C-alpha cells in the first residue's frame, strides 16, 4: 500500500476508541457505584477500575450545594418571584457550567473535540496533570503549556444517575520529551522532454523523532503539530524505521536503504509549505507566483521545482490558492545536486525499481 | 531550526525540534451533581428563579437524550 494516503485518521480513531472502550467500563453499575462511594467522603479520587485502567475521580458539588443550602428552603410554597436579587444571580453563575456541559455534549453527540474549560478548569486541569505517570520533566512541561493539553484532549459523556452527571475526560500524557525531531516535506520532482514528463515524488513525507536509540515516523503530519521549538506528536500512528533510512535526505540513491519514492509520467503541480519556506511543483497546466503584501505579486515562478524561503517572498500562490509563507527565522540551506528526475508508472517502491 | 531544500530529489528536511510525544491517556471521571432540581416547581409565573430552574431541569432532561443517542453511536464506533 501507500503509507502517506491511508494513515491520516487513523490515530483520531485509536484515540475514540480507547476512549469509548474505557467508557464502557465506567458504565456498568459496578464501576459507576465504585466511582461514586469512592467520592462520597471526598471531592478527589484515584481507583483502578475492574477492567485495569487508573482513573481520577472528581465531585462538582458547587450546584448541589447551593440548591440544598439555599435554593430550596427560599422557593417553600413553590414561589420564585421572590425579592431576592441575590438568589437568582447566585443561581445564574453557579448553574453556567452545567448548562454549558451539558451543551458541549449535545452538540458533540456526546464526544467533545477538546477540553473545555467547563468539563475541566485550569485547577482541575492542574490536578489531574499531576497524577499522570510521568516524571516531573514531563509535568513541568504540560503545565507549560496547558492549551495543548485541552487542543489534544477530549471528553465523553458517561451518561445521568440521578441528579449526577457523570462524564470523562482524556487527558493526554506527554511521557518523552525533548528527543530530536525533523519533518520532511516533498512536492513531484519532474523531467519534462517531448511534451513527455519523468517524475519523481518522495514517499517518506512527515515527522521522524529520534527516541530511545530508535528512529520512529509519523506518516501524517497531522499528528504532529509545533510550539515554537517543540513538535507535539501522537505516537498512536507512529511507525519503527532503520537508522540509515535518514540517508535518503542528502543522498536519495544510496545503497544502504531503499528509499521509499514514487514515480510516473503524470505529474501534479502542488505546494509543500514547509516550516522556514515553500517547495513549488509548478509545471504545465497551472500558474504559480510569489508576492509581498506591499508591493503585489514579485514574480512568476519558472516550470519545475522552487524553493522558496519565507523570507524571499511572504506569499506563494498557485493558480487561485493562496498560501501565506512562515514568519519564522532560521537557518535555511540549498544542498545542490542534479534533480534525480532529470536521469530518467511505479507507488511505494525503492528507487532502483525506478530505472530498471 | 535549520531547514535544508534538497534540490536532487524536490524535499525538505528542517531540524532541530525538540519532541513532545503523546505515550499514553490518562482518564479524569468527573460526577458533576445537580441536586434535587427536578422536584422543585415554580407556581407563580414568570421570574429570573423560575428561568433559570426550567433551563435546569431542561439541560438534565435533554442530556438524558443525548445518552442514549450516544449508545447508538459507540455501537457503530465499535461494530460498524
Ligand atoms: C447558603 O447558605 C449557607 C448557610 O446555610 C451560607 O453559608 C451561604 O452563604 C449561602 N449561599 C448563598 C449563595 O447565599
Ligand atoms: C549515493 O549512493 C550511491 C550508492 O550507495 C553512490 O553510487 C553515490 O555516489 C552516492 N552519492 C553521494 C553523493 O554520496
Amino acid at each position: 500500500f501507500v503509507l502517506g494516503a491511508i494513515a491520516c485518521g487513523v490515530a483520531t480513531a485509536a484515540a475514540v476508541t480507547a476512549g469509548v472502550a474505557i467508557a464502557k467500563c465506567i458504565r456498568l453499575e459496578s464501576e459507576v457505584t465504585a466511582i461514586k462511594n469512592c467520592l462520597k467522603k471526598t471531592n478527589e479520587c484515584v481507583s483502578t477500575l475492574g477492567c485495569g485502567v487508573r482513573v481520577l475521580a472528581t465531585a462538582v458539588r458547587e450546584l448541589k450545594d447551593f440548591v440544598s443550602k439555599n435554593l430550596t428552603r427560599a422557593i417553600n410554597k413553590n414561589k420564585c418571584d421572590i425579592p431576592d436579587l441575590k438568589m437568582a444571580v447566585s443561581f445564574s453563575q453557579f448553574n453556567r457550567r452545567f448548562l454549558n456541559v451539558v451543551r458541549q455534549f449535545s452538540d458533540n453527540a456526546g464526544i467533545t473535540p477538546a477540553i473545555s474549560k467547563d468539563l475541566m478548569t485550569d485547577a482541575e486541569l492542574a490536578r489531574a496533570i499531576s497524577n499522570m505517570p510521568t516524571s516531573a520533566g514531563q509535568i513541568k512541561l504540560m503545565l507549560e503549556n496547558r492549551a495543548m493539553v485541552r487542543r489534544k484532549g477530549f471528553g465523553i459523556l458517561i451518561g445521568v444517575y440521578g441528579s449526577s452527571v457523570i462524564y470523562m475526560v482524556q487527558l493526554p500524557i506527554f511521557g518523552v520529551i525533548d528527543t530530536p525531531c525533523w519533518i520532511v516535506k516533498a512536492a513531484p520532482s519532474c523531467s519534462e522532454k517531448k511534451g513527455n514528463y519523468a517524475c519523481l515524488l518522495r514517499e517518506d513525507q512527515g515527522w521522524y523523532c529520534q527516541n530511545a536509540g530508535s528512529t520512529v515516523y509519523y506518516p501524517c503530519e497531522k499528528d504532529c503539530e509545533t510550539r515554537g521549538d517543540h513538535v507535539f506528536c501522537d505516537t498512536a500512528a507512529g511507525i519503527n524505521v532503520a537508522e540509515q533510512s535518514k540517508e535518503c535526505n542528502i543522498n536519495i540513491s544510496t545503497t544502504n536503504y531503499p528509499c521509499k519514492v514514487s514515480c510516473g509520467r503524470h505529474p501534479i503541480s502542488m505546494v509543500a509549505l514547509s516550516p522556514l519556506g515553500a517547495l513549488v511543483a509548478c509545471y504545465k497546466g497551472v500558474s504559480c507566483s510569489i508576492g509581498s503584501n506591499r508591493v503585489g505579486i514579485i514574480k512568476q515562478l519558472n516550470k519545475g521545482c522552487s524553493y522558496i524561503t519565507n523570507q524571499d517572498a511572504d506569499t506563494v500562490t498557485i493558480d487561485n490558492t493562496v498560501y501565506q509563507l512562515s514568519k519564522v527565522e532560521g537557518e535555511q540551506h540549498v544542498i545542490k545536486g542534479r534533480p534525480v528526475s532529470s536521469s530518467f508508472d511505479q507507488f511505494n517502491v525503492a528507487l532502483d525499481q525506478c530505472f530498471e | 531550526l535549520k531547514e535544508s531544500y534538497l534540490e536532487e530529489s524536490c524535499s525538505t528536511i528542517t531540524e532541530g525540534y525538540l519532541s513532545v510525544l503523546r505515550t499514553g491517556w490518562y482518564t479524569n471521571v468527573f460526577t458533576l451533581e445537580v441536586g434535587d432540581v427536578e422536584n422543585l416547581t415554580c407556581a407563580d409565573g414568570p421570574s429570573l428563579i423560575k428561568t433559570e430552574l426550567d433551563l435546569t431541569k431542561s439541560a438534565l432532561r435533554e442530556l438524558r437524550t443525548v445518552s442514549a443517542d450516544q449508545l447508538a453511536r459507540e455501537e457503530q464506533i465499535e461494530n460498524p
